[PDB]
């Protein structure tokens, strides 16, 4: 095979010299970043399985319930700023679901890289349990699907427990435009 | 017919214009297709240059010329490679012009040495490489067909074929939403920026590694440069 060497590290190490304070870490892959890259996001069955084992343990669930605030969850969904070097200090991060998902059926700007989430809660009978599944999906998706293209929001420090509570509510709160 | 024809004619100036301690122009700068010869040189870039011993894009090449031929102080340019309101980029204008000397030509990079095949590989790797707080890779958003981010459709770049050809045929380009002509460098910067990565080094190895991959997946693409977007 065209065995691609560890010459990829240097090329990054040496080509990424302007670093905001404490960003050397953003270059080093974690073990589930590394497998997904070396196999072009096509894990083998065994590959996928090990990831899941390491990812689903990293999931912390809230002390209280899953549901939060759908009105404030809508704000997490639309915000596409956060985490960037171009981003001024204090910039509140979002999940930006709209970039990849259809959410509010009424809304006309949405991506198709991810699944339609229109009526998600209603389609799942508003089940409190299936919302736990949607929580752990936002907190860490690679816990349920290895090498998935959805960001591991909650395990990577982009989303706070409360933001996930809020964005899940947007999928699950019967009174949300997503569920209407 | 296109506001990006300023940069075209601003790049024509700087190519003609003697500069540096040696105070000569870049009219004798070799871009791969022989000294001075501008025809098709971008359609065959990035490539290996014997005078350095590496693979090189258009900008890394221009900059080399500025150093040795002209003797121009490049340090202010690697610092402000991307133009602003009320301030040009002599690195985006010389790309417009040189790119236009490859207009109507077909994209045709070739893996011909140990250096270029190695580079392409590493660019393929960097294309797939997941890293940082959003876990993104270029292949996350360029890893299939018929996909769109919000309303903007995504070009497939993980395979040879249409999208890629058309893409590298539409770069460098003019974006009205900024009202500025932009080069592959800036796009590379913008995408790593929005991947939550650190800001890549202008004219670095990684950027040029990616470009070769993108350009090799773009083989056959008939340059129509610089475009309107
Ligand atoms: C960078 C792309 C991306 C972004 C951003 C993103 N998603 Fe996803 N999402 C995907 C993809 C691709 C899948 C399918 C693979 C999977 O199961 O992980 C998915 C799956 C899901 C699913 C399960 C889909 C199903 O089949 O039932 C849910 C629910 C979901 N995402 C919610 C969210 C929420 C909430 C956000 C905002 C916090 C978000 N997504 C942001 C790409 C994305
Ligand atoms: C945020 C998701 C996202 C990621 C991550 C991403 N892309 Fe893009 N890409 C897009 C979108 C959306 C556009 C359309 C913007 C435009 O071209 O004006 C685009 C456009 C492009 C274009 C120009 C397309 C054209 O014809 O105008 C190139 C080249 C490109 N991407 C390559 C890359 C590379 C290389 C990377 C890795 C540094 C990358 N992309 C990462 C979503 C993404």
């Amino acid at each position: 095979s065209a065995v691609d060497p560890a010459r990829v590290d240097a090329v990054v190490k040496t080509s990424f010299t302007k670093l905001p304070e404490g960003w050397e870490s953003r270059l080093q892959q974690d073990e589930t970043q590394r497998i997904c890259s070396v196999t072009r996001n096509n894990p083998s069955p065994e590959q996928a399985a090990a990831i899941m084992k390491a990812e689903e343990v990293r999931i912390k669930f809230p002390a209280g319930p899953v549901l939060g605030s759908w009105k404030d969850g809508a704000k997490v969904a639309q915000n596409g700023r956060g985490g960037q070097f171009s981003d001024p200090p204090g910039t509140v991060s979002g999940g930006n679901c709209y970039a990849c998902h259809q959410l509010d059926p009424k809304e006309v700007s949405y991506g198709t890289l991810g699944p339609s989430l229109v009526g998600y809660g209603r389609e799942r009978n508003f089940s409190a349990e299936d919302a736990k599944i949607a929580f752990a999906k936002v907190y860490d998706a690679q816990a349920s699907l290895a090498c998935s293209s959805m960001p591991r929001f909650g395990v990577n420090g982009v989303l706070t427990e409360q933001q996930i509570k809020d964005v899940v509510a947007y999928l699950f709160d019967p009174e949300s435009p997503v569920n209407k | 017919a296109n506001p990006g024809f300023l940069n075209v004619d601003r790049g024509e100036v700087l190519w003609s214009e003697p500069r540096g301690t040696r105070n000569v122009s870049l009219e004798t700068c070799d871009l791969g297709e022989g000294p001075g010869k501008l025809e098709g040189a971008y359609a065959h870039l990035p490539r290996y240059f014997a005078d350095t011993g590496k693979v090189m894009d258009l900008e890394q090449r221009l900059l080399w010329c500025m150093e040795t031929i002209q003797g121009r102080d490049t340090k202010p340019l690697v610092a402000k490679p991307f133009s602003g309101p009320g301030r040009t980029s002599d690195m985006e204008d010389l790309v417009a012009f040189i790119a236009n000397k490859s207009d109507g030509v077909k994209i045709k990079v070739a893996l011909a040495t140990p250096q270029e095949k190695e580079m392409y590989a590493i660019g393929e790797a960097l294309f797939f490489r997941r890293s940082s707080i959003n876990d993104f890779s270029c292949s996350t958003c360029h890893g299939a067909a018929g996909k769109r981010i919000r309303l903007q459709a995504l070009p497939q770049l993980d395979v040879p074929g249409k999208d890629a050809q058309l893409t590298m045929a539409t770069w460098p380009t003019y974006r009205v939403s900024q009202s500025a002509l932009r080069t592959m460098q800036h796009r590379m910067w913008d995408m790593y920026r929005q991947m939550r990565m650190p800001a890549p080094d202008y004219a670095s190895e990684a950027v040029t590694a990616l470009t070769l991959y993108l350009t090799k997946q773009a083989e056959g693409g008939e340059l129509k440069v610089p475009s309107i977007k």
